């Protein structure tokens, strides 16, 4: 079971398209799920997801015209209960300790959110975070250079391989994390 | 919604100005500059309907502009005139959304406008980014009334100015206090409860440029932030709710406690836990009252490691 986590596109308040290798990879068929972070900005971008796949979970994003998207959601996948949140109101933006305090509200054993535009997984206190950064590499005041970047989770069995795909100069470059569950 | 405007009608509006961002980014920035301008006074001339679209990213073309020219710090000498003069950019072309009567969007525009000034520093840009919280309090205060919206701006508005650095004192102080009413005043018991703690982090991370850059490290106020969300908690009647609010302002004790806040003490901590073991047993079974018990047990279990 393979989950497609991207988001922040900001189509097109800050970017206009995917990047050309990223749309390339991105093919209808083999992804089963997609969890999404938002700020995609438009419906467009929402019907681009629906054809990759048929199992779609967004999230509102803080500059997401659609008032319907949820503010958080836990999907379980497998044996895992993922937790989704934009992230902008995790405070401070992007704190450790601020996003463990939610895990424990959720109750999740994974928990992906976005906001900081900036690519990071990592485990803490037996839990998984996380954040699969801007699709596009779309601006954000606080980071300079962002790195185009999404997230490809595999897993069928209480253990996760993420993909981590990054448009370095003109080129992909994939990185490899396992986890698995306590 | 036949009554709503569908987006697929601004579709083509938005792929235009999206393409047109994209080219425009190969160009010159003097010249950018003056594009945005003519493409300002373009699409101005659409309406109010579709300056909702084709303005927001004229926007945040700006303020990367901005850090285009803080780059070329060493080459240009002007640099710091040509951000002045697009952060005024910015603040005009965001106006005009007001004008076309919109307030969430604007807000946000401004809170953007306001990071970006923060973190180039070209020379005024204190009073930039004063401006641009100063209006996005306004539209908070006089067009955001649905409760949900606001306690959403006003998180928005907390999040933001937690991580700006750019405030003396005499600057940080007014819009601190300014979080702090805003959030005690929201409609709704919980939310005003949700938003008060939320503001602790401003007293605590929050950054002026008095101490060299460091954290105000308030500790004191922090306590006095969660002591009146805790009065707020009290003041709730419906039983879930208020417990769930006693675990949430508890994490929040904890939070601080483990960034070596000194004023929180295990006293207070053994308090808050006791008054939630009392009052936990007393709910209605539900898929809502397992969920309350797991966030209380995940926070008793993080206590002990």
């Amino acid at each position: 079971m393979l989950v497609l986590v991207l988001g922040d596109l900001h189509i097109p308040h800050r970017c206009n398209s995917l990047p050309a290798k990223f749309k390339k990879l991105l093919v209808p068929g083999k992804i089963q799920h997609i969890l999404c972070t938002g700020n995609l900005c438009t419906k467009e971008s929402y019907d681009y997801l629906k054809t990759l796949a048929g199992d779609v979970h967004i999230v509102r994003g803080d500059f997401d015209e659609n008032l319907n998207y949820p503010e958080q959601k836990v999907v379980t996948v497998g044996q895992f209960k993922i937790g989704l949140i934009h992230g902008h109101q995790v405070i401070p933006w992007g704190d450790m300790a601020s996003l463990a305090l939610l895990q424990r509200q959720f109750d999740v054993d994974i928990l992906i959110s976005g906001h900081t535009h900036k690519f990071e997984a990592f485990e803490h206190e037996n839990k998984f975070y996380i954040n699969p950064g801007s699709a596009t590499g779309a601006y954000n005041a606080l980071e300079t250079n962002i790195i185009p970047s999404f997230v490809l989770m595999d897993i069928q069995a209480s253990t996760v391989v993420t993909y981590v795909y990054q448009l370095i100069g003109d080129d992909v470059k994939v990185e490899r994390i396992e986890y698995k569950k306590p | 919604m036949v009554e709503d405007p569908d987006p697929e009608d601004f579709a083509d509006e938005q792929s235009l100005v999206g393409r047109f961002i994209h080219l425009l980014r190969s160009e010159d920035p003097d010249q950018q500059y003056l594009i945005l301008n003519t493409a300002r006074k373009h699409f101005g001339a659409g309406g109010n309907q579709r300056i909702r679209f084709t303005l927001p990213p004229l926007v945040f073309a700006a303020y990367q502009l901005a850090f285009r020219y803080k780059e070329n710090s060493k080459v240009d000498d002007k640099w710091e005139k040509k951000c002045q003069k697009i952060f005024s950019f910015a603040h005009q072309t965001i106006s005009a959304l007001i004008k076309a009567e919109l307030a969430e969007l604007p807000l946000r525009l401004f809170l953007q406008g306001a990071l970006a000034a923060g973190e180039i520093g070209f020379e005024n840009h204190e009073t930039v980014a004063y401006e641009f919280m100063s209006q996005a309090f306004s539209l908070y205060e006089d067009e955001i009334s649905d409760s949900k919206a606001q306690l959403a701006a006003i998180t928005l508005i907390i999040g933001t100015f937690e991580r700006m650095k750019c405030f003396s004192e005499e600057n940080h102080e007014p819009l601190r206090t300014q979080c702090a009413l805003a959030a005690s005043k929201l409609l709704k018991k919980p939310d005003q409860g949700r938003a008060v703690s939320t503001c602790a982090h401003l007293f605590w991370s929050g950054r002026n440029t008095d101490k060299n850059g460091e954290e105000l490290h308030g500790g004191k106020r922090v306590m006095e932030c969660l002591k009146k969300a805790l009065k707020i908690a009290n003041q709730c009647m419906d039983p879930s709710l208020q417990v769930q609010l006693f675990i949430e302002i508890l994490n929040r004790y904890i939070y601080f406690y483990e960034k070596e806040n000194d004023a929180v003490t295990i006293q207070v901590l053994n308090q808050l836990i006791q008054k939630i073991r009392e009052d936990l047993p007393n709910l209605e079974s539900s898929e809502e009252t397992e969920q309350i018990n797991k966030h209380f047990h995940n926070t008793l279990e993080h206590l002990r490691l």
